[PDB]
């Protein structure tokens, strides 16, 4: 089970882009699965992704 | 018709007796009525199918978009995916017309 | 850190820490079974189904058995009994009230 | 009529109670 109302609260968020769907919405939907892919990249291409 | 009226009555029965066999033998003997049913029932059964296809959104199952996104974007998604049924619907429509 | 999501008809595993309620029968609702928000009545029957999954399509095209994520069980949605009404009236200066 | 009977089971007629679901009902005939 996962808390992402919580998660989404940190504001050490800065770029915060949810493409897939709107945010507080995280809370309802059932997940099949899920990918979590971690890395740092530069501060320039952060929107490149 | 009075000199072969036996006749004609015998010619008639014959008749309706080998009626009776033409149509009980072979289902394609009876065309065009099933010809319309299939053509009404095939295009309706198009039209229903027609649902399952996401027309460029997100996805076709219309209440699986409203749980994802929110109002703001909801609003270009379901404006595509209504679009597209709508076009579907309307040449079903037109289509229905000409028949 | 991406958070990639493969939203899809599958067995859930994660989601929200949303309360839970027991099932009803007879008694059209707005259900949430894991993403499934439609709306209807609840039944059984006794046909088969995978031993994991939890959606039963039709030709419809939209999810019509389903199997509860807590306890395994066969559940048939028929949407809330619905259709069409006619109001049978004459003429507004004949009368004023309709069938 | 006999000959009618023979057409009546001669054609057949339509899923259809699952397209009542979505809206498109067939209207009765009248007659
Ligand atoms: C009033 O209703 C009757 C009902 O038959 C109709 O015949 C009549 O024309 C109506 N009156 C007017 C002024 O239209």
């Amino acid at each position: 089970v996962a808390d992402y109302s919580v998660l989404y609260n940190s504001a050490s968020f800065s770029t915060f882009k949810c493409y897939g769907v709107s945010p507080t919405k995280l809370n309802d939907l059932c997940f099949t699965n899920v990918y979590a892919d971690s890395f740092v990249i530069r501060g320039d291409e952060v929107r490149q992704i | 018709l009075y000199e072969n009226q036996k006749l004609i009555a015998n010619q008639f029965n014959s008749a309706i007796g080998k009626i009776q066999d033409s149509l009980s033998s072979t289902a394609s003997a009876l065309g065009k009525l099933q010809d319309v049913v299939n053509q009404n029932a095939q295009a309706l059964n198009t039209l229903v199918k027609q649902l399952s296809s996401n027309f460029g959104a997100i996805s076709s199952v219309l209440n699986d978009i409203l749980s994802r996104l929110d109002p703001p974007e909801a609003e270009v998604q379901i404006d595509r995916l209504i679009t597209g049924r709508l076009q579907s619907l309307q040449t079903y429509v037109t289509q229905q017309l000409i028949r | 850190v991406v958070l990639s999501f493969e939203l899809l008809h599958a067995p859930a595993t994660v989601c929200g820490p949303k309360k839970s309620t027991n099932l009803v029968k007879n008694k059209c609702v707005n259900f949430n079974f894991n993403g499934l928000t439609g709306t209807g009545v609840l039944t059984e029957s006794n046909k088969k189904f995978l031993p994991f999954q939890q959606f039963g399509r039709d030709i419809a095209d939209t999810t019509d058995a389903v199997r509860d994520p807590q306890t395994l069980e066969i559940l048939d949605i028929t949407p809330c009994s619905f259709g069409g009404v006619s109001v049978i009236t004459p003429g507004t200066n004949t009368s004023n009230q309709v069938a | 009529s006999f000959i009618e009977d023979l057409l009546f089971n001669k054609v057949t007629l339509a899923l259809i109670c699952a397209q009542k679901f979505n809206g498109l009902t067939v209207l009765p005939p009248l007659l």
